[PDB]
């Protein structure tokens, strides 16, 4: 398993291929918030890729991805992931769900622990 | 005046700088030129864009 | 079909710039299509964040890097009373 396969299946949005993901992180003590699964360009987390490539109002694999990073137990939470670039310093996935003008994805985000400040 | 200054002088001739950047449109790679406009009356995400993330010049 | 040259050496965009016909020139210079017929577009959208939006205009045979561009044809080759109204429309104004 690599990072770009996760980015392809989270850009397509279909929720099957994340099975086999979770225990894989539990095999090697990885998290979805480090520099290994997020990009070195800006810090774009796979949750942010999921909200950026949503289809018709709701990306169907967001709540599986928040379920996976709920059950894996990260020290820094997934929905509070912010970019570390000097262009995007502090930009979250809640800003993407508000920017993409969808009530459903911001409702799914703030129902699962998204800080609103 | 800029079209006659782009040639340079008659003794030395200036290099021809290319304008814009060679980007890929969905491979339909063209030399494009970005403008940035602020429209307070669209509010429609039913339009496909090339990139997903904003980026500076 | 746009890249076909006639016996004077001009494409339809350069013929609209030489003849000074601004409405077809404005329409060719910034046309956007949706879904299918997308590679025959010239004004794309790079990104959009709320109100701000970056439009990528195509300058194939527009800027002066080419040997016979649209800008050279408007400035030096056209004889029209609306020759000055063509350098003020987008993307030629910002270019």
């Amino acid at each position: 398993f690599d990072r770009d396969r996760l980015f392809s299946v989270v850009s397509r949005g279909v929720p099957e291929e994340l099975t086999g993901l979770l225990e894989y992180l539990r095999w090697n003590s990885k998290y979805l918030t480090d520099s290994a699964y997020t990009e070195g360009s800006t810090g774009k987390t796979c949750l942010m890729k999921a909200v950026l490539n949503l289809q018709d109002g709701v990306n169907a694999c967001i709540m599986p991805l928040l379920q996976i990073d709920k059950d894996s137990g990260n020290p820094k939470l997934l929905v509070n992931a912010q970019c570390t670039d000097e262009f995007y310093q502090g930009h979250s996935a809640l800003h993407i769900a508000i920017e993409k003008r969808s009530l459903q994805c911001v409702k799914l985000l703030v129902e699962n622990g998204a800080d609103v400040h | 005046s800029v079209l006659e200054m782009e040639n340079g002088y008659w003794w030395c001739r200036r290099k021809k700088h290319r304008e814009g950047r060679l980007l890929k449109v969905g491979p339909d790679e063209r030399w494009c030129f970005r403008v940035e406009e602020v429209n307070w009356a669209a509010w429609e995400k039913t339009l496909p864009t090339l990139s997903e993330d904003p980026s500076g010049p | 079909l746009e890249e076909i040259s006639n016996h004077q050496g001009l494409t339809p965009l350069k013929l609209a710039a030489k003849e000074g016909k601004i409405e077809i020139f404005r329409h060719i210079l910034q046309r956007e299509f949706s879904g299918p017929y997308q590679p025959l577009s010239r004004k794309f959208t790079e990104w959009c964040y709320g109100p701000v939006r970056v439009s990528l205009y195509d300058l194939s045979s527009v800027d002066s890097w080419e040997k016979n561009s649209v800008l050279e044809i408007i400035a030096f080759h056209c004889k029209s009373p609306n020759r000055h109204r063509m350098v003020v429309l987008e993307p030629l104004n910002k270019l």
